[PDB]
RNA sequence: AUCGUGAUUAUUGGGUCUAAAGGGUCCGUAGCCGGUUUGGUCAGUCCUCCGGGAAAUCUGACAGCUCAACUGUUAGGCUUUCGGGGGAUACUGCCAGACUUGGAACCGGGAGAGGUAAGAGGUACUACAGGGGUAGGAGUGAAAUCUUGUAAUCCCUGUGGGACCACCUGUGGCGAAGGCGUCUUACCAGAACGGGUUCGACGGUGAGGGACGAAAGCUGGGGGCACGAACCGGAUUAGAUACCCGGGUAGUCCCAGCCGUAAACGAUGCUCGCUAGGUGUCAGGCAUGGCGCGACCGUGUCUGGUGCCGCAGGGAAGCCGUGAAGCGA
């Protein structure tokens, strides 16, 4: 049964990047999916995305502009504080100031650079680079 | 597109005896007899129902 | 150095560089986009071939 | 996905189109369809084919789109609903018939497994309904005594 | 179309193969009742014109033309004579472009394949050396290691002669080469 | 010895087709994992505050021991992973609904060696008896036992017997697996397919635990044509307690239970999304051409199975490859 839509969407984005496809569809869209896509768009790694409702949870027509290398969910969504980002960055990421971790926070969902700027932490959501 | 559509379609069948302006579903799972007088508008086939009277116009 | 079908870098051996078959602007292709026939779109003249 | 107790997945879904409105090509009204639903219910017709006969002989595309209510919502509104859900009643009815058959064919182990799968589905439905307060907390599915057609 | 579709109907160019592929869908416009699926003749002329524009950016003595079939053999030789391109009609040595000590060594800048499936070795050699290739597929062809696709029937003698003459005249007009050859020269000896 | 080496205990961070390793299959509790969505809370969580978390040892410097370790001051570390307040509501858990795709329920025309129960049937075999006929039949590498003059072999007639379901048959089908092939009937079940049909997350997996579980074997009652461990006999051979051949018991079969294991195999547990293609055939549905333009058969196409081929991908390779051994949950 479908029980991890954000990880499914990021795995689809990984597959579309690996084949080099410019565009790909996203299986059922969610609000955290849209927040991850918006933060990734502001990172410049992902081009475009539109919620095309289908009388269902809704899907995405995402235009991959060829800027990423791999992106999946962070499982478990680890609790993280302002003084706890660098170890996750050293684990998932490949290099300093290279790629970002999608974070969910009470202020908002955003990459951990802007979360460290906010001085507020929370749960890791995903990673893209 | 990205949205799903109903490939199966309705009809506008007209009754052969009482001239009723009844409405039937194309992929009928039941014998859609006429609502009013005496007629069987179409019989339930496993796929598309076999209409016996006039179809005024197939709708969406 | 950047493909028109994938944009990946042509650092490997086997990269083919050629001008456009419509406008003459340079268009690149990789082995994966050439083995798999990835459609390439010319960003200047909009030419799209398989 | 796969089925409940057989892993044979299938995609024979009934494709209902995106309709946020009632029909514009039909002159049928909400009162007409609710009267038809009540009369067919009083005939003795279960809710699965009530909508089917609405959509086939009357060409009603969907009761919720026009009336604003589903079949069971109209049933609860008019006090014309059963005390037990139709899916649980159907599973219990099939299980009772299968047990009646299996009490004379004791070699029929395949249908014994079929009875076990239907019992698993019955307990799943009872667990969901007691989760959602449709059925009483103390009323457990007794497969020998408290399983009759109308339970009281 | 630069040439009328009735001529392509008569010459056998629009006849393909009873089985097609999914990537050849974009060059097919309609399924014929016989089984042989007709390609897009307008798309065929578009691909021919685009290739001739691309082939006109290079000298004929740097182009490479290869063919395998007998029916594509004579028009390939006609193309080689009318352009001066070094053709490989008939049997092909697997190490011509590579193998500098071998007979038939060549270092081209563009490759032309008369049939990509049959001329698989030339495709592998061009991919190894890194030379972009304009290919001539059919209804049952795949464009792997292919840069440009020419949708024409390579199993018809008249279709091959007509297509080779069209490509030759188009390139020779684009590159202002004197082209005194006529389609009967490119037509197979009947 | 112990740590590291060693990702040789692997949450980070390993494998489990062939190297040790997928449980025979499956149902299923605690656990664990869980759809989009409006409304409310803020417990984990989050930022912050305040009470703590003895020094010692740790780090750096300063100061002072001649450098040094060392003692004091000091800025950090540990002590942890407690108690209690304020802010936030993304996240998950709590509260109340909804939503249709996930699963569940019903209807339709079709498919199937799917299951039990009953019966009939096909041919061969065999038992005895009868008729014909008269020197061997059987078997082997070759032989002999065996069988036959009490008339066998072979042929004809007739009556009973028990097992067994051929060709049809398929790189077909159904089934959870084991497994299921004569036919008819009754009972039951699942599936896919069609479905502007009912339901509203009701779902996945699942240590324990439960049922099914090939064959052999065991217990009790039957049956015993054939086959056939044991056993006996005839050869082979140095020997033959074996292969071969002649007999043939238990058993194979049925009826009522037990054991619970197989190379129970795809040596690949199950569920979901995702990822070039070409290519048989099967069920259903669907277009069209022919069809005695009807019951029917062809090509195309969607869905679900059933096979081969193989790019990318991955592997140590054989290979796998939308039916993963690919990429994630
Ligand atoms: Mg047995
Ligand atoms: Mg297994
Ligand atoms: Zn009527």
């Amino acid at each position: 049964v479908l029980l991890d839509p954000l990880a499914n969407a990021l795995s689809t984005i990984k597959n579309a990047e690996a084949i080099g496809k410019s565009s790909c569809v996203v299986r059922p869209a969610s609000k955290n999916i849209g927040n991850v896509l918006k933060v990734m768009q502001d990172l410049g790694y992902i081009g475009d995305f539109e919620f095309i409702d289908d009388g269902k949870a809704g899907i995405y027509s995402v235009t991959l502009v060829g800027r990423i290398n791999k992106c999946g969910a962070i499982k478990p969504r680890y609790s993280v504080g302002t003084a706890s980002f660098e170890r996750w960055e050293k684990q998932f990421l490949p290099a300093k100031n290279f790629g970002a971790l999608i974070v969910t926070t009470s202020s908002g969902v955003m990459s951990q650079y802007e979360a460290r700027d906010k001085k507020i932490g929370g749960q890791l959501l995903a990673y893209v680079y | 597109d990205y949205t799903q559509r109903p490939k199966s379609r309705f009809l506008r069948v007209k009754c052969n005896d009482c001239e009723n302006e009844q409405i039937i579903f194309g992929s009928a799972s039941r014998k859609i007899t006429c609502v009013v007088c005496g007629r069987t508008l179409a019989e339930p086939t496993g796929g598309k129902s076999t209409i016996t009277t006039h179809i005024l116009e197939v709708l969406e | 150095e950047y493909c028109t079908s994938c944009g990946i870098r042509l650092v490997e051996k086997g990269y083919v560089k050629f001008p456009c078959p419509q406008c003459g602007a340079e268009i690149g292709r990789c082995i994966s986009c050439r083995q798999q026939g990835n459609v390439y779109t010319c960003p200047k003249c909009g030419f799209k071939a398989p | 996905m796969a089925k409940m107790h057989t892993k044979r997945k299938g995609k024979s879904s009934s494709t209902r189109p995106i309709r946020t409105d009632p029909p514009e090509w039909c002159k049928i009204g909400a009162d007409e369809v609710t009267t038809i639903v009540l009369d067919l219910w009083k005939q003795g017709v279960s809710t699965a084919e009530i909508g089917m006969v609405l959509r086939d002989r009357y060409g009603v595309p969907d009761a919720k789109l026009i009336t604003g209510k589903k079949v069971t919502t109209i049933l609860k509104e008019n006090n014309v609903a059963p005390n037990i859900p139709e899916d649980l009643t159907n599973l219990i009815v099939k299980a009772l018939g299968l047990r009646k058959h299996l009490s004379v064919n004791k070699k029929d182990v395949h249908n014994k497994r079929s009875l076990n799968l239907t019992e698993s589905k019955i307990r799943r439905l009872v667990k969901y309904y007691k989760q959602e307060k449709v059925l009483p907390r103390d009323w457990f599915y007794k497969p020998e005594t408290a399983e009759m057609m109308i339970t009281r | 179309s630069l040439v009328s579709i009735d001529e392509y109907l008569a010459a056998g160019v629009h006849i393909g193969t009873q089985q097609k592929t999914q990537d050849m869908m974009r060059f097919v416009y309609r399924v014929r009742t016989d089984g042989l699926y007709v390609l897009d003749i307008q798309s065929t002329d578009e691909r021919i014109r685009v290739a001739s524009k691309l082939l006109s950016h290079y000298d004929p003595a740097r182009i490479l033309v290869v063919s395998s079939r007998q029916y594509g053999q004579h028009p390939a030789r006609m193309f080689s004579r009318a352009l001066g391109t070094r053709a490989m009609l008939g049997r092909f040595i697997p190490g011509s472009l590579t193998n500098p000590q071998i007979h038939g060594f060549f270092e081209p800048d563009v490759i032309i394949v008369t049939d990509p499936a049959g001329d698989a070795q030339v495709l592998k050699e061009a991919s190894s050396i890194g030379v972009p290739v304009v290919a001539l597929c059919d209804t049952n062809n795949l464009t792997s290691n292919v840069d440009l696709v020419i949708p024409t029937n390579n199993k018809g003698r008249k279709a091959l002669s007509l297509v080779y003459w069209l490509l030759a005249r188009e390139v020779s007009r684009l590159n202002d080469t004197p082209f005194n050859y006529e389609l009967t020269d490119f037509e197979t000896p009947l």
